[PDB]
């Protein structure tokens, strides 16, 4: 199993974050499983970001609906996480992981860190 | 046996007859055909 995360290291406050995570090797004949994204900045604990299942459902934390978008390739290659109109406290690292319901996060990705250039 | 088959306590000379010589088996062997065309209960319990 390999899940690699790709993204910029420094971004503008008026830019858009375009993170990607690519997974290699899963049992696609299942239900309730999918791809999840979680955020971590230094100085405070973990904060969950988002979930996608295999059927294309698109969920985030509440009251963050406008500034979060997902692109699915529909070819089992990579998942794209896009943010607009950032907050400078969110200079943080990203983990993309497998997301089950009993396994809260099944396999942990390496993740990538980003900070604002302002 | 040659006394009990004549209901007598004395038996004369000569060749008589008794029960047969029976050989009994030991175990049972059942070989019906190899399983095939398994019914698709596996796909319906594992259905997405
Ligand atoms: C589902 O398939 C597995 C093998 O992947 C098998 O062991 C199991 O008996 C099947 N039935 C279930 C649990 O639905």
């Amino acid at each position: 199993i390999t899940l690699k995360e790709s993204g910029p290291t420094l971004v503008k406050p008026t830019q858009t974050l375009t993170l990607t995570c690519a997974f290699s090797g899963f049992s696609l004949n299942t239900g309730g499983a999918g791809v999840g994204w979680i955020r971590q900045p230094p100085g405070k604990a973990l904060e969950w970001l988002a979930l996608i299942y295999w059927d294309g459902d698109k969920r985030y934390n509440p009251s963050l609906k406008s500034r979060l978008a997902i692109i699915m390739d529909t070819s089992k290659n990579r998942v794209v996480l896009t943010m607009t109109n950032m907050d400078p406290v969110d200079t943080a690292t990203y983990y993309c992981a497998h997301h089950k319901i009993e396994y809260i996060f099944d396999y942990w990705g390496q993740g990538t860190l980003v900070a604002v250039s302002s | 046996e040659t006394k009990c088959t004549l209901k007598s306590f004395t038996v004369e000379k000569g060749i008589y007859q008794t029960s047969n010589f029976r050989v009994q088996p030991t175990e049972s062997i059942v070989r019906f055909p190899n399983i095939t065309n398994l019914c698709p209960f596996d796909e319906v319990f594992n259905a997405t």
